[PDB]
């Protein structure tokens, strides 16, 4: 995801914690004092909903326009031909392979022994913030609101932003 | 930045002084001054200094030939060139000459002495006291070189057994033992430097670098902690750098401490490694941050300085991290006041409310436009970092004082301001103050204007509403409940938080007219395909809603089409191209 | 001050209770210990130390002491309450709470117990690193 028009005025560790929440983020960066970075999920449904989520949403006092674009080496490649303006072939992103049966998609592994039953209720396999882990259903509510009550306290006193 | 440009401009307003043949005391100052740009922005490798230094003493000026040595030797440890050049040069001084050249000799042996390849400044050390007259100085400078594991160790001893003609070996015994150890580590050594000088090659390669024989080395010198060990660490350190993996100075950081060598030897390293290693890595900068909170055990003044500049430093090369402004305020709590509870009750609460008086004019004046240069606190205060110091002011006010009535006041004048209107630390202030004093008819009001004005980041959106739902749920009873769900709107702290989770822009609206305005919205439009707002065809009068028991009554009415042109018109912003690529 | 008695009754608190008795293998804990602190007054803060905190401390489980979000919950029950002056809620943290802790404990127990004095308590910061 393309997220343009920002304040500059943001760190990505803040723009980290707008885009946490609509799924797992494989990252990709922000460049220097362009006013406009980008996010990258591994989820495409995941984007999707972050697009429809945060479209003329304000990030320090600025609202933000966002839309498609697309990573940092295909950027490269880009720009070398906007100068040169010779063929700007595009390449896809590489496919998943179909059909993973483990993962569900729009699901976080929110914090790091597992001999789960395997069943379709649950979540067997996940992503982690570049590891294929396997998720306890127990495990991930009390490790997750493990994290919220930690947030909350460094939070308020400003370590953690 | 082009640092390959500063070099070719100074290749070639040298080459036009050279050329042109004259002084040109323009080309010539022009040089000077291109060189100064350049060493300020940019390191310098010793080859560049040594040019410089050459071209100086050239045209001799001593005193400034002395200075640009200076600053020569502090950007790049294994600059033995660079002190032998000025062991040459100060020995043409005068007549505090004897003991200047002494100076930078002991000064260069120090640094570079005990380095594989430094046998030429103990040379060129000895070769000075010996053209005065100084036999028993000479024999020290014998004496301190064999017991150090150096190249061509086995022919210094040969030589100073010849040339002390006049007492070889009084003490035959004592220097031959030194000189064996030093002759047992150059064999251990030896298989380090070997795997050094047999990848070390330019190559635009990791060769050059050598960086895993260097890593191996750092290793076997840390772990081998003999002694010898404080300075040796740092010799295979710089040694290392010369040929920027950070990795290296964070392996130095661990081997001080294990090792013990005294606070001295340990705060200028990192505050050189700071310097040296690029800006926006951060990793052995935050440690010494950490460094010198430990190092305040023992209470140091000085160490309490170093906090304040190396902050103020730090601050002004990463103005948005917010970090520091939380480290430097503990600091300034902590080292000012000093209380620890061994006083009246009348004295700490004087301690702390000096401490609310200059804050409470140190943000008013960091948004009326005026900075004040007595107080510190007013030259690192930024818009990205004042938040947190308003927090702290709210924070002692409230919890310090037990004051209500004045934190309450405080909330009203800095909700409206601009620059803390949108802070995660100050509504989460917020929140805990509201917690504590009971009550939900403030706080319901506070999480239902939590999308819509409020704006905080997505995941303490989350924070806020998962942990107020449990907090209500424990609190509140159904009678409190109940008199809050007044059905204007569709609003209840039970079921509102898990609708609005993910959500930062739900809006619970009923509304008849959002039937009527429909099919015109980019919900619509861009429906199936997100992005794409294409315009869709349809029949305006569908009958698909219909049964068709209800339809066979009267005859259905023609098809009134829209839009019906646009079947192949699709539509797209490109915001990446004309916002990025085209800037 | 009509606060509704809340995770403090005697049909839900023996259920707590239970639960915090498992220690090791129920798996849930601290993160109901830490929703026993939210009382913030002079009766329910008097109940949760004498009930929980000092029990807890009485029966003496080692999981629970080594543990330094037990020790930060501990300290931001007194904190907070609104019946105590800044003196004494700065006296019973410092004077008996941090010294009822282990010397082989306060290494682990340090880090999360740091914190709270680093952000609340800069002034007696000094001393917390002398007693460990």
């Amino acid at each position: 995801v393309f997220i343009g028009g920002l304040s500059s005025l943001v760190t990505e560790d803040e723009l980290r914690a707008y885009f946490q929440p609509f799924g797992t983020i494989v990252y990709v960066k922000i460049p220097v004092g362009k006013c406009c970075g980008f996010v990258q999920y591994v989820d495409r449904l995941s984007a999707e909903a972050a697009i429809a989520g945060m479209q003329g949403f304000p990030i320090a006092n600025s609202r933000v326009r966002l839309s498609w674009g697309r990573s940092a080496k295909q950027t490269a490649l880009l720009q070398q031909a906007m100068l040169s303006n010779s063929l700007q072939v595009q390449q896809q992103q590489p496919g998943l392979q179909q059909p993973n049966y483990g993962y569900i998609p729009s699901s976080t592994c929110e914090a790091p022994n597992v001999s789960s039953t395997m069943l379709p209720g649950c979540q067997i396999l996940n992503y982690s913030n570049g590891q294929q882990v396997i998720m306890q259903g127990s495990e991930a509510v009390v490790n997750s609101t493990n994290a919220m009550l930690n947030r909350l306290e460094q939070g308020s006193n400003g370590f953690m932003f | 930045a082009l640092r390959g440009l500063d070099t070719q401009f100074l290749q070639d307003n040298t080459a036009l002084v050279q050329a042109y043949r004259g002084l040109d005391w323009s080309d010539i100052s022009s040089l000077t001054q291109m060189v100064d740009v350049i060493e300020q922005t940019v390191v310098k490798y010793g080859n560049p200094n040594d040019s410089i230094k050459l071209a100086l003493e050239t045209i001799l000026w001593q005193i400034l030939r002395k200075y640009p040595l200076l600053f020569g030797f502090w950007k790049r440890f294994a600059t033995i060139e660079y002190q032998l050049f000025g062991l040459k040069k100060s020995i043409a001084v005068l007549a505090t000459s004897v003991k200047w050249f002494p100076t930078s000799l002991e000064l260069w042996c120090d640094y570079l002495n005990v380095l594989c390849v430094n046998n030429p400044n103990e040379t060129d050390f000895i070769r000075n006291n010996f053209e005065i007259a100084k036999d028993l100085i000479g024999k020290q400078f014998l004496s301190h070189p064999f017991w150090d594991k150096f190249i061509e160790f086995e022919v210094g001893q040969k030589n100073w057994h010849n040339v002390q003609r006049i007492y070889e070996y009084i003490i035959e015994v004592p220097l031959h033992q030194y000189a064996r150890f030093f002759t047992s580590y150059k064999k251990f050594l030896n298989e380090k430097n070997l795997k050094t000088t047999r990848n070390i090659d330019i190559v635009l390669r990791k060769t050059q670098t050598t960086v895993n024989e260097i890593w191996q080395f750092e290793s076997k010198i840390k772990q081998p902690f003999f002694n010898l060990g404080q300075v040796l660490n740092d010799d295979l350190e710089n040694w290392s750098r010369y040929l920027y993996h950070e990795n290296t100075w964070m392996m130095y950081i661990k081997w001080l401490t294990k090792k013990n060598i005294s606070d001295e030897v340990v705060v200028d390293i990192y505050q050189k490694a700071n310097t040296f290693l690029p800006l926006d890595f951060k990793t052995l900068r935050y440690d010494f941050l950490r460094f010198l909170k430990r190092k305040y055990r023992s209470n140091n003044t000085l160490f309490n300085n170093i906090f304040n500049e190396t902050v103020s430093r730090y601050l002004k090369i990463w103005p948005n991290d917010i970090l520091l402004m939380t480290e430097y305020l503990c600091m300034l709590k902590r080292h000012s006041f000093k209380n620890s509870l061994d006083q009246s009750p009348k004295e700490i609460l004087e301690k702390q409310t000096s401490f609310t008086k200059i804050l409470e004019t140190s943000i008013t004046n960091y948004i009326n436009n005026q900075i004040d240069a007595k107080v510190h606190l007013q030259t690192l205060i930024n818009d990205k970092n004042l938040s947190i110091v308003v927090v702290e002011l709210i924070k002692t006010t409230w919890l310090v004082l037990k004051n209500n009535m004045q934190t309450r006041k405080y909330f009203n004048l800095y909700q409206k301001n601009i620059l803390i209107k949108n802070s995660v630390p100050f509504w989460l202030t917020y929140y805990k103050f509201e917690k504590s004093n009971v009550n939900f008819t403030k706080l319901n009001k506070f999480i239902r204007e939590l999308g819509v004005e409020i704006y905080l980041p997505t995941t303490v959106m989350n924070d806020i509403l998962t942990d107020y739902k449990t907090f209500y749920l424990t609190h509140s009873n159904i009678v409190t409940y109940e008199s809050s769900i007044i059905d204007s709107n569709t609003f209840d702290p039970i079921l509102y938080p898990e609708l609005k989770m993910s959500n930062p822009k739900y809006d619970p609206v009923l509304n008849t007219t959002a039937n009527v305005d429909w099919h015109k919205k980019t919900e619509w439009k861009e429906a199936g395909h997100i992005g794409i707002t294409t315009e869709r065809p349809q029949i305006s009068n569908s009958i698909i809603e219909c049964n068709s028991g209800t339809l066979i009554q009267k005859p259905i009415s023609l098809p009134n089409f829209r839009n019906l042109e646009k079947i192949n018109q699709v539509k797209i912003n490109d915001l990446y191209t004309e916002e990025f690529l085209k800037e | 001050d009509s606060q509704s008695n809340g995770l403090l009754n005697k049909e839900l608190f023996d259920k707590v209770w239970k639960r915090l008795s498992c220690k090791e293998k129920k798996s849930g804990q601290e993160i109901l210990l830490n929703n026993l602190v939210q009382f913030y007054s002079k009766d329910t803060v008097e109940f949760v130390e004498k009930n929980i905190f000092q029990k807890i401390i009485e029966f003496g489980w080692e999981y629970y002491l080594q543990n330094g979000m037990f020790w930060n919950c501990y300290c931001r029950l007194i904190y907070f309450d609104t019946s105590r002056s800044y003196l004494d809620k700065r006296q019973y943290i410092v004077r008996k709470i941090w010294p009822q802790i282990d010397k082989k404990f306060a290494q682990s127990v340090l880090p999360s117990l740091t914190e709270f004095c680093e952000s609340y308590f800069p002034e007696e910061m000094d001393t917390l690193e002398e007693m460990f």
